[PDB]
């Protein structure tokens, strides 16, 4: 009773939205390296027995429509739901290719009262996107709530930029996949994410010719409203 | 290294 039931016939869907190229009019830069993240995530969640669906370069309208449609599927035979968003962002917002989408709008589709086949099951939103423009300079060493059973695994602290390497992928996603590969058969998900926090915090530091952006650090943030422990086995 |  302390752990979510994860032996339904299917582990569940893993929806990966990978936004790399943005409409010129938005002025948003292309996100080099994001394809490496999307491929890593696809393989990682495949190995965890999720039904993975990759979507690329979605407009704000397409993001909302996809989320709505997925929330209206019958998830009765599924243990959980995973959504991964890879894009530009700011506080409370993820970008479609042509403009912003409110994160609250997306997640609301899956509220305990609005997606009944996911009520009581873990709904995980994994987000690689900026949450603002701060840089971390570091320091040298009956009923249930409708908001219950959500977890947001955010790549960076509220208010901060999030870092992505154009060759290797994002610091957060490369770390998340590595920790899942190593520990999904051994550790509870919060402990896996804590190891991701440590990996991102200790092993990465930005390199830039621009002093403003050089030698900067990142800490992801786990936002949990889960009510049980989550094991992938 | 780039920011999102």
């Amino acid at each position: 009773d302390n752990s979510y039931k994860m032996d339904y016939p299917e582990m569940g869907l893993c929806i990966i939205i990978n936004n790399k190229n943005f409409h010129k009019s938005t002025g948003m830069t292309s996100r080099s390296g994001t394809d490496v993240d999307a491929a890593n995530l696809r393989e990682t969640f495949r190995n965890l027995k999720y039904e993975v669906r990759n979507k690329n370069d979605l407009t704000r309208e397409e993001i909302v429509e996809l989320m709505r449609d997925v929330s209206k599927e019958d998830h009765s035979k599924r243990s959980s739901f995973v959504c991964v968003l890879l894009s530009h962002g700011e506080a409370g917002i993820i970008f479609g290719t042509n403009g912003p989408v409110d994160l609250k709008k997306i997640t609301n589709f899956f509220r305990g009262d609005r997606c009944r086949s996911l009520t009581g099951k873990p709904k995980l939103f994994i987000i690689q996107a900026c949450r603002g423009t701060e840089l971390d300079c570091g320091i040298e060493t009956h009923k249930i709530p409708v908001e219950a059973d959500f977890l947001y695994a955010c790549s960076t602290a509220p208010g901060y930029y999030s870092w992505r390497n154009s060759k290797d992928g994002s610091w957060f996603i490369q770390s998340l996949c590595a920790m899942l590969k190593q520990y999904a058969d051994k550790l509870e998900f919060m402990h896996i994410l804590t190891r991701v926090n440590r990996k991102v915090a200790t092993e990465f530091e930005s390199f830039s010719f621009d002093a403003t952006f050089h030698a900067k650090k990142q800490i992801p943030c786990i936002h949990s409203m889960l009510t049980k422990e989550l094991y992938f086995y | 290294d780039e920011v999102d």
